RNA sequence: CCAGGUCCAGACACAAUAAGGAUUGACAGAUUGAGAGCUCUUUCUUGAUUUUGUGGGUGGUGGUGCAUGGCCGUUCUUAGUUGGUGGAGUGAUUUGUCUGCUUAAUUGCGAUAACGAACGAGACCUUAACCUACUAAAUAGUGGUGCUAGCAUUUGCUGGUUAUCCACUUCUUAGAGGGACUAUCGGUUUCAAGCCGAUGGAAGUUUGAGGCAAUAACAGGUCUGUGAUGCCCUUAGACGUUCUGGGCCGCACGCGCGCUACACUGACGGAGCCAGCGAGUCUAACCUUGGCCGAGAGGUCUUGGUAAUCUUGUGAAACUCCGUCGUGCUGGGGAUAGAGCAUUGUAAUUAUUGCUCUUCAACGAGGAAUUCCUAGUAAGCGCAAGUCAUCAGCUUGCGUUG
């Protein structure tokens, strides 16, 4: 018995809701409790660029951008199905975090 | 270590980007196509999977332990960390003449007929086969000879990709009661080819 | 394990040797060649971040004050890691200053330099630009006869690249007396690269030698005609007839002719 | 400094990262930056 | 000036040459009208491609027209 | 970049010497000028590593040229061009590409010795603004219910409580879909593709923006890539190393980008107090809550956050009110300068920066001329991120008023 609450985060969103409905469908039928996948805020990340390397012209600029996606899901499992699942759910694009406190 | 988590995500993709040049630079005459790379709590295993694999491990792994010793003293690595791994042609898995062979040493060795086959149907699915099948036919240590046959994945059996894509080994293990058939077929994967008007009633 | 003493200590002077570039070596750093055991307490020190100009008073220090062995035991695990380091780093794929004097100065003791430094270079991963340097390091300095009579007997044993070629060139440039043993080995490594028609055949008979493979044929015919017998004579002739170069090979063959046999 | 093309200009030092801006135009997609907005 | 492109105008006379009689003057209706007659990839093509077809079930009921 | 002080040259070949001594190191001292060196007296290792002198050039971590392949940076920055077949002409050439009309467009219609077809542009991708309808939450918020605090009590208000439970996503957010297609109407137009005005709509200038191709041109830049490749010496040159000390800011000045002001829609003193884009520390010391000291600058003692959790609700500034000042280079302005105290830095003088007092310089809306701009936009205002050891008047964003 042991309250194990694990946190995705990625930037693509297929393949981290892929990970997310297979983690809900997958704890939902072997009859353990926990939580729904809390949905945090997407960042968006933002620097700026010139648009003259070289120094002809005017002075003017863009944008290159990110998106970087969190989401998770609490859980309560024993140990073997805690390491079974974090066998089984690496995927390239989602990482995923195994905590074992609560504090 | 303990990078913060914006900065981990990004030197991660560094990470990723300079052993993707560092590869194809290096082993582009040994049929590159892209590598992965899985983070255990063990270690880092570095999946190389470059379709001219034989080339790869030369005599005794030493391109292996040489690739391996590029990966550990650029990237400021302990010894032991890294694991390089070949995926493509020469996995010991994907030849039915290694397993055949692989099978007759356990059987001569004195293991299981069941354990041995176990782990020679897991070696061959873990090594990325789409499917096998193991045949042993012989007297299994009693007075009446069993004809007993195990598949798993996904096979065929007749057809022109028959002629290209299964392989096939029999080799017959000598016993201290008589004789066994070892026969092998390994499945590999096909993505790896690369070369009025009426009213009816009722 | 280490007691703490020495750990906060060689911690301490290893903090200290970040950033020296003149002056004095300081006195534990000093006295680590006269302990019997050095392993330890270099470790603590933080190896790989060295300063160049401490790397080549290590390596002066480390190989005028100690035996082969431990010279060899020092380069391997030090100086050969640090050369690897200071290359493939480098944003030009270039050598420090002070680190090529360090390579340089190792080599005044020839034994220690070539079985701690050179051989382990060309079996894990000796490519052009670490063979050309060391190549370059190896043509300057002075070493006795024998010690390269062996390293480069361990040349010919080697499977072929082009750097192993230009190591090749470098140790039969010295024009030193070799023994005959040695030049009986040339020979055996001349002739891995011939045709046999008997049915025995490898890569190396086949494939495509550069210039600098007849350059190093006609370096070796010219230097140690007379040190070869008469079937390694007829031997030699058979791989010019058969793998000869169009401007190198009738040189070759002419001052092959010109030699007596032992 | 910028360990691709020996650049002693043009440097970003954010997070710890020390490429110039010329060898980060192309490895950006390689990186992870890609071009949205 | 917002001239449509010439994939949209080709489709929707094509889908009136071939398929007249089920379009109407409702927008609506055309959009699911061509979702099950034409493969259409994108939901703001065959949005353009309906309301043509619109646009042009509301002129050909005036008159004939050339096609 | 200088003024000086030091190393380390040279691979290799040849000749004298050298073991009955050429000389490499651990030193302890004399040293040594500014600092390290360098050298010689011992205690000692010594042991060819040679010392000195001649010669093509090794060394190309010696570079410029010639051939290839190659990647990045520009342009005809292709936004109308080319080609196939036809016609016309001995040929250069031309028709396609046009009398007309229309479009943003060589975009189309129509007519026709032109008729096909390609890449241009149109188009493909990616973003935004509305969804009280889904599908869903202690790393977000609200409401109800407990326990509890204070006040009038006649019902209430203001709160605490990172789990006391319940409900929800109305706001926050991750999504699936919708929706817009110039929809409809009226003018205009061969009344053909289109354009303009009105209504509805969250969105009706192409609702707004950039990336992506094919093509012909770049002596553009290097790759520390390769080929007995042309050039100059092969080295007493420091293009290699170090040590200190100075700078790049020095000032009749011209030019340019900005800051602060010339004031009373304001300067000063109290009170009201509102944000968002962010960012933040490991084998180190980032963002810092809270408590003491100090006028302050700040110091000090602890704690939280490796992060929607803590900084932070970034309680920011401009602003709002209530008082002081009266048009007086004033209490506007804050240049310059001195003294002291603190902080970072190894080191603060040509004053790094911050605080206290004093000094209170020009400067009474700016000539010829010139820059930018059509809606949350100009302008004023601060804040965050980079340069970061310390400061911005540097740049990019964000938010407030507008
Ligand atoms: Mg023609
Ligand atoms: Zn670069």
């Amino acid at each position: 018995i042991i309250k194990i609450r694990i946190t995705l985060t990625s930037t693509k969103v297929k393949q981290l809701e892929n990970v997310s409905s297979n983690i809900v469908k997958n704890a939902e039928q072997h009859n353990l409790v926990k939580k729904g996948p809390v949905r945090l805020p997407t960042k968006v990340l933002k620097i700026s660029t010139r648009k003259t390397p070289n120094g002809e012209g005017s002075k003017t600029w863009e944008t290159y951008e990110m998106r970087i996606h969190k989401r998770y899901i609490d859980l309560e499992a024993p140990v073997q199905i805690v390491k079974r699942i974090t066998q089984i759910t690496i995927e390239p694009g989602v990482d995923v975090e195994v905590v074992v406190a609560s504090n | 270590a303990l990078i913060s988590k914006k900065r981990k995500l990004v030197a991660d993709g560094v990470f990723y980007a300079e052993l993707n040049e560092f590869f194809t630079r290096e082993l582009a005459e040994e049929g590159y196509s892209g590598v992965e790379v899985r983070v255990t709590p063990t270690k880092t295993e570095v999946i190389i999977r470059a379709t001219r694999t034989q080339d790869v491990l030369g005599e005794n792994g030493r391109r292996i332990n040489e690739l391996t010793l590029l990966v550990q003293k650029r990237f400021k690595y302990a010894p032991g960390t890294i694991v390089l791994y070949a995926e493509r042609v020469q996995d010991r898995g994907l030849s039915a003449v290694a397993q055949a062979e692989s099978m007759k040493f356990k059987l001569l060795n004195g293991l299981a007929i069941r354990r041995a086959a176990y782990g020679v149907v897991r070696y061959v699915m873990e090594s990325g086969a789409k499917g096998c099948e193991v045949v042993v036919s012989g007297k299994l240590r009693a007075a009446r000879a069993k004809a007993m046959k195990f598949a798993d994945g996904f096979l065929i059996h007749s057809g022109q990709p028959v002629n290209d894509f299964i392989d096939t080994a029999t080799r017959h293990v000598l016993m201290r009661q008589g004789v066994l058939g070892i026969k092998v077929k390994i499945m590999r994967d096909p993505a790896k080819s690369r070369t009025a008007p009426s009213v009816k009633d009722y | 394990a280490l007691p703490e003493k020495v750990i906060k200590a060689y911690t301490t002077v290893g903090s200290i040797l970040k950033t020296w570039t003149h002056g004095k070596l300081p006195k534990l750093f000093k006295v680590i060649p006269s302990l019997r055991n050095w392993q330890d307490v270099i470790y603590v020190t933080n190896p790989e971040e060295w300063s160049p100009h401490v790397v080549y008073e290590a390596t002066k220090l480390f190989v005028s004050n100690l035996t082969a062995k431990e010279s060899q035991k020092f380069i391997n695990l030090i100086l050969l890691e640090r050369f690897r380091d200071n290359i493939e780093t480098s944003e030009d794929h270039s050598l420090n200053y002070h680190i090529y004097r360090a390579v340089k100065k190792s080599l005044y003791k020839p034994s220690a330099f070539f079985k701690g430094f050179l051989f382990p270079l060309v079996e894990t991963g000796c490519n052009v630009r670490e063979a050309t340097i060391a190549g370059s390091v190896l043509a300057k300095v002075s070493v006795p006869a024998l010690h390269s009579s062996a390293a480069l007997s361990y040349l010919l044993r080697l499977p072929f690249s082009p750097p192993t070629t230009v190591f090749i060139k470098i140790l039969l440039d010295k024009k030193y007396a070799l023994p005959y043993q040695t030049v009986d080995d040339c020979v055996y490594y001349f002739m891995r690269f011939r045709i046999l028609d008997d049915g025995s055949n490898g890569e190396d008979a086949t494939r495509v030698l550069p210039v600098i493979w007849h350059k190093a044929f006609l370096t070796f015919a010219q230097r140690y005609k007379n040190d070869i017998t008469q079937d390694q004579r007829d031997f030699l002739l058979e791989t010019v007839r058969q793998r000869g170069h169009k401007d190198i090979g009738p040189e070759i063959r002419r001052e092959l002719l010109a030699g007596a046999s032992r | 400094q910028c360990r691709v093309c020996s650049s002693h200009t043009g440097l970003i030092r954010k997070y710890g990262l020390n490429i110039c801006r010329q060898c980060f135009r192309e490895k950006a997609n390689d990186i992870g930056f890609n071009k949205f907005r | 000036g917002r001239v449509r492109t010439k994939t949209v105008k080709r489709a929707s006379k094509a889908l009136i040459e071939r398929y007249y009689p089920k379009l109407t003057l409702d927008f609506q209706t055309n959009k699911r009208l061509c979702d099950e007659i034409a493969t259409i990839q994108s939901k703001r093509l065959r949005n353009k491609i309906a309301g043509y077809t619109t646009h042009l079930m509301k002129r050909i009921q005036k008159g004939p027209v050339r096609g």
